[PDB]
């Protein structure tokens, strides 16, 4: 179970409740240049 | 379902890297961690981030509308724009995102009950009611027993009462590729009209009547919608709205503080 | 196997008439492991100091003396420098054997039950109503309890329940050793840590209970001594501790 | 304070007059202080009942280029009262920062408690510590300079936040229809 | 599924062996066996401690909440602070350990019932309840029209009278590793505030109420819960609660008698 | 049958009632040092 | 090459205007070993808690300041766990580095010189008697120096011998650093353990001193701060100890 579709639509099927994807990349680092931590910022 | 990063062991460090000192008007956030300034040891963590996800945050039905109809003018059946600017449970947690594509699954609940009068002796059958959904354009009813209720295009769901709730699912049915839940324009070419996300919300309509054509003495009935949704991607995250809600159509808004007063700056409770 | 010897730190106990010492559970106190660990920081780990035996204070078991029960890890502290690492740590990890010495000649009898309990809780004489933290712990002399009902904001120190609302003679499902004087004169019991939480406050947490109750009484004819004390020796062991900030007066 | 732009503001001074005292201090308990309640992290801990994990705060210094000074700033963990002077505060986890071309330094609290989580609400068995500021060094300007500088400061969760339980947000109330 | 040990055949024996002389001062109990000490011959045993299991020993339903709401101020719903320390048939099973793992399968059983009046002449369609879990934390009711009873997160279950009772599954939602039944310690850091176990529970509240607005009549309703533990691990076994229990919340009790008296030492009935 | 789930989470599954597993070591013997039945006890 | 950071513990130091780091002798600090032993115990090395950045007092550098001293490390004495396991325990070895703050603008000028002295012995202002050992430390507050002959039972406090019998200006064969306003703001200064024996007492036992003294004064036009202060902070390196006893109070 729990893979089989009774119903032929695409909206007629359960919720996606176990993926796990991320990429906090977008936000936290936007900056254009690279970045080292140990390297001073500027 | 991976897990959160482990900790590293450190040692005590004398040398001319800087990780704690940074500078904030580059706009990017700080990436120092725990064991980059202090002697830390070796933990190994299990923790998921599993409940965060988008999915489940929304995977959780909310009430979106309330009405009343009578069985014994207009107060037969009950008619309802399909918006989700009504509830304030809903509307903060979907005022998040700029913009949003998901498919809703939408139940009823529908409960009568008599109303109190001087004489209350009546036998009566089951109750069975008809929810019908319009299409934006369609003919509108205006009578309980006018010629629109009989759906030859148009969805329609009976549900007798003692049964289960009724269950149904709604594709993406949006013009555009997202919903828009802010919309910073107006709706006329020069610049006239109404401002707000009113003009691109163009959903249909909804009707609710009673199929019992009439009892002895007057029967009043509540229906509850609740909306989930599944399937959902988002975008542009928003900051929390702060102040409360003061009108469904506008974004209008009072005043408010940022944060409770506290005595002093160097108090702690 | 009458003759037994532990060394721990810079203390040793040598016994001359003894049992086989008990392990509680058959598991051996050890560190915690990076696996099983939560906190994200180096513990402090010392081996000499804050592990060796502590005597505390002895007791005179009379004939119609009812028993006593001590309240650890709270009873080991301003002792050593074990009791100065708690109040400066928030977080600590600890294990206790415990050796209880009474001694007698061969004309003396009577019984003793030695038992730890772990997270005995005691019930107030008056139902209604809570008592002190002061009846509980004292730090100092051990809390006797009584052949009869009691009233006031205490506890109910009858023998019958021993305080925990269950009968005195079922408490050999804990680990527990015997001392009759015409046998042996010590017992000695190893306890590893138990606790939901990987670590827990001390000060506030009363991890175990050491009760002895005297099943069978004393008795003696005329010209034997009548002074027999009961003494009472702890050590710490594989302590651990995180997290430090400023000293706790308490 | 609460409805203008001088609740972001943490003033600095430079004098001999109490320079013994505490700069600023608040409680770490992110979920209820008042001081970081209404953040971006709280607002998110707030839709949640449990959580975990490391939380990092960075200070700038919104100041005049000539002016130079050191500060102190410290993380007291939960099991005794909140420190009172620097003696007490130096005995935790501290870190010095002098003012320079970075202009901002970074502070991590390292996740010390008992148990794998925490309640979001306030509880006496699970509750985290005090945050303070010291005075290393006053406060140095040429002559010419403004006297008084501005202090503001940034918190983010680290890599190793999570939350657990599932709740509704209490800031959100409806009295009657919209 | 194993069966016990089966039993050998013994014979007439004199010799230096002591099995039945020991010590019972060590703290070992003593693993005589029948065979040891008579003449015995040789059965197979083929019985199993089947039923003697702590799952199949926790496995089955009991009563842990009871209340009543009626339809017609605060008696239109029950709160219920969620805890196992009410109904004195679970709390003795569940007190011979001192730490515990295990998923409940709650279910509930709703009854109702017209009040007894003068005038008793009404006609009334079928009533639905709603049941609601509110977090720990999470805003609580203080109306049946109030706004937090649509759950938009909450949980929430939907039962109309006349169908099978409902059920559900709760998880381990535990903070540590393990329910701790008895806690010996206070709240507070100073040895202060509350004594006793009730530190640790932070089980959230229960909501009941009737989701039908008003009746010609008052009506009333009652609402009993069961739990079944499952999947279930036991540590440190207690010995039973001898007193009879006077208090949910603390262990105080009455001094009792171990075992019933008799008339002599060796008086046999 | 009585081994196929139709549900995803774990909690949504049946008692495990067919489990005998026994240990009484842990209690009756508690002590470090082997006794032997047949050899005196001290 | 101007930018350093440096982690200790749960402390971090960061400067943006300074100059390399100079370790006492080339040689860095590190633990005792078994050859070079002569104790026969086993050490208690506390890493995170008795080895971290302590900041001092602070003071203001007037123009006509003369100059400061400090002797440690009886002034670490009662901050943190440092000082508690000082009282008790016997003997104990350590290494030190010594960070010195201070900082002005580009309108401001002066110089000062720090120097950490091995040994340092100071004489009284009378030749014939001899001073209290508190004008020697205090603990809480830096000892000035003067700029004249003094007299009484107190050391000679003149900057021209400073104490010592011996010329200013060739303090300088000591492990040292010039703080100039002009061009850098900090100094740091790292130094190993120096003495005779292995290990000695610290309460009655001065290992070194550190000596602040302005070669060039303070000045600075209207309208600038004239409030500059001066910070110390040291971090104790490689704590070790050996013999436990009870705490001594002093
Ligand atoms: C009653 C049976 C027919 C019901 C048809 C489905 C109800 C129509 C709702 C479609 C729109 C759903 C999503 C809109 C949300 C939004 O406006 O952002
Ligand atoms: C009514 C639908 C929602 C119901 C949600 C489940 C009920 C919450 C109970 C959770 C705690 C169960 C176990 C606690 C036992 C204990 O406190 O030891």
């Amino acid at each position: 179970y729990t893979n089989i579709n009774f119903y032929k639509d695409a909206a007629s099927s359960a919720s996606n409740r176990q993926e796990l994807q991320q990429d906090p990349g977008k936000f936290t680092d936007p900056v254009k240049d690279l970045m080292v931590k140990t390297l001073p910022a500027l | 379902d991976r897990t959160v990063a482990n900790t590293q062991p450190s040692g005590p460090s004398n040398s001319k890297e800087i990780p704690a000192l940074t500078a904030v008007e580059t706009g990017h956030t700080s990436q120092v961690d725990p064991s980059d300034t202090l002697q830390t040891r070796h933990v190994v963590n299990f923790h998921s981030r599993s409940e965060s996800t988008v999915e489940n945050f929304m995977g959780r039905a909310a009430c979106v509308f309330m009405d009343q109809y009578k069985l014994n003018s207009t107060d037969n059946f009950a008619v309802w724009t399909i918006n989700v600017r009504e509830m304030a449970q809903l509307r903060r947690k979907c005022e998040l995102f700029t913009y949003m594509r998901f498919d809703i699954e939408m139940t009823m609940v529908i409960t009568s009950c008599q109303d109190q009068g001087t004489q209350l002796e009546q036998d009566m059958p089951v109750l069975t009611h008809q929810i019908m959904y319009v299409p934006p354009g369609g003919p509108i009813p205006a009578k309980v027993d006018s010629y629109e209720w009989q759906t030859s295009t148009n969805p329609s769901v009976f549900w007798t009462e003692g049964n289960a709730p009724a269950r149904m699912s709604i594709p993406f049915i949006s013009v555009g590729n997202a919903y828009s839940l802010f919309y910073d324009g107006w709706s006329h070419f020069t610049q006239d009209g109404t401002y707000g996300y009113t003009t691109l919300n163009a959903m249909g309509k909804l009707f609710v009547r009673h199929v019992n054509k009439s009892s002895p003495h007057q029967i009043t009935s509540t229906i509850r919608v609740y909306f989930k949704p599944k399937h959902i991607k988002a975008w542009v995250p928003r900051p929390p709205r702060l102040c409360p809600y003061i009108n469904k159509g506008d974004v209008n808004f009072v005043v408010t503080e940022v944060t409770d007063a506290r005595k002093s700056i160097t108090d702690t409770p | 196997d009458r003759v037994r010897s532990m060394t721990l730190g810079n203390s040793t106990i040598t016994t001359q008439e003894s049992a086989n010492v008990v392990v509680g559970y058959g598991e051996w106190p050890s560190y915690l492991s990076d696996k099983e660990a939560t906190a994200e920081d180096q513990p402090t780990q010392p081996d000499v100091a804050t592990c060796r035996f502590y005597t505390l204070e002895s007791v005179q078991w009379e004939k119609s003396s009812p028993g006593w029960w001590w309240k650890f890890p709270e009873a080991l502290k301003n002792m050593g420098l074990f009791g100065q690492n708690m109040h400066y740590h928030y977080l600590g990890r600890a294990g206790y054997t415990i050796h209880v010495q009474c001694n007698a000649s061969k004309f003396h009898q009577g019984c003793l039950l030695v038992v730890c309990v772990p997270e005995a809780e005691m019930g107030c004489a008056d139902t209604s109503t809570t008592f002190p933290a002061t009846e509980l712990t004292t730090e100092e002399e051990p809390h006797v309890f009584t052949s009869d009902s009691i009233t006031g904001k205490k506890v109910q120190a009858a023998v019958c329940n021993a305080g925990m609302g269950v009968g005195v003679g079922n408490l050999t499902i804990f680990p527990h050793q015997w001392i009759n004087l015409r046998t042996n004169n010590s017992a000695t019991i190893v306890m590893p840590y138990i606790n939901s939480v990987p670590m827990d406050n001390m000060f506030r947490h009363y991890n175990f209970t050491l009760m002895i109750i005297p099943f069978a009484p004393l008795n003696f004819n005329e010209g034997a001594t009548a002074y027999v004390p009961v003494t009472v020796t702890i050590a710490p062991m594989y302590a651990e501790y995180n997290g430090l900030r400023l000293a706790s007066t308490q | 304070k609460t409805k203008s732009m001088e609740a972001y503001q943490i003033a600095v001074g430079t004098g001999n007059t109490d320079k013994t005292k505490p700069i600023f201090s608040f409680q770490m308990d992110p979920g209820y202080s008042s001081v970081l309640k209404r953040t971006l992290l709280g607002e998110m801990l707030n839709y949640y009942a449990h959580w975990s994990g490391s939380v990092k705060l960075t200070f700038l210094f919104c100041g005049s280029a000539m002016a130079t000074g050191k500060l102190l700033i410290s993380y007291s963990p939960p099991g005794a009262s909140v420190p009172s002077s620097r003696k007490d505060a130096m005995l935790g986890t501290h870190i010095i920062w002098d003012i320079g071309l970075q202009s901002s330094c970074v502070l991590c609290v390292p996740w010390i408690s008992q148990s794998h989580y925490r309640m979001v609400q306030q509880d006496p068995y699970t509750s985290a510590g005090y945050i303070t500021c010291w005075y290393q060094t006053n406060i140095v300007v040429p002559p010419g300079a403004p006297t008084s500088c501005d202090v503001l400061c940034f918190a983010s969760a680290c890599n190793d936040f999570s939350v657990r339980l599932l709740r509704d947000t209490p800031f959100m109330a409806q009295p009657g229809k919209l």
